[PDB]
């Protein structure tokens, strides 16, 4: 068995840029920018799919 | 270690003095909310000339509201250029282009 | 102190809770260079009410 990507996911290569540091609510936290829309997610919940 | 200008001002010439200077750059930020402390760093003695010529690089951290800190310094190109041994023997950089 | 989500839910009414919570405004702001620390905090019980 395979999972099967949901239909409203977005390819992104993995690449040492994706993630920095950054100010978050009074924490360094590792932020991951999303390559399409270049919004920042400090935050591993609510990123985008 | 720290020079008196008195020592700046009555060395014979010949001497040979060693400043010390802060790269502050990687100093650490105040809490918002600490009270103020009284006095004031000074400094009197400068250079006249540029200091840090050996200086390859420079703050090597992340910095989290900037992509890169402010005087930030990036290795030149030069020290990552193996280049080749020509035939002489003699090394040379890479070609910069064709030809 | 914390509470068990097991216990808020399995407790006999009438019996008194005593949750905490932090006001985190005075909280301390991290170093500009400080590396990010792995983990989150999560809060899993609300007031209803002011």
């Amino acid at each position: 068995f395979v999972p099967d990507v949901p239909e409203g996911y977005v390819a992104v290569q993995y690449a040492h840029r994706l993630f920095s540091s950054s100010l978050a609510n009074k924490r360094n936290r590792v932020t991951y920018t999303h390559p399409p829309t270049g919004m920042a997610y400090p935050s591993p919940t609510g990123r985008p799919h | 270690q720290h020079v008196d200008a008195e020592s700046i001002m009555t060395a014979p010439k010949g001497k040979l003095f060693h400043l010390q200077f802060m790269d502050g750059l990687l100093r650490p930020e105040p809490s918002a909310f600490d009270p103020p402390a009284s006095g004031e760093d000074m400094r009197l003695i400068y250079p006249l000339q540029p200091i840090s010529v050996a200086r390859s690089m420079r703050a090597i951290v992340n910095h989290n509201e900037v992509d890169r800190p402010r005087g930030a310094v990036a290795p030149s190109s030069y020290e990552m250029d193996t280049g080749t041994l020509s035939r002489n023997g003699d090394l040379l950089y890479s070609p910069v282009a064709n030809g």
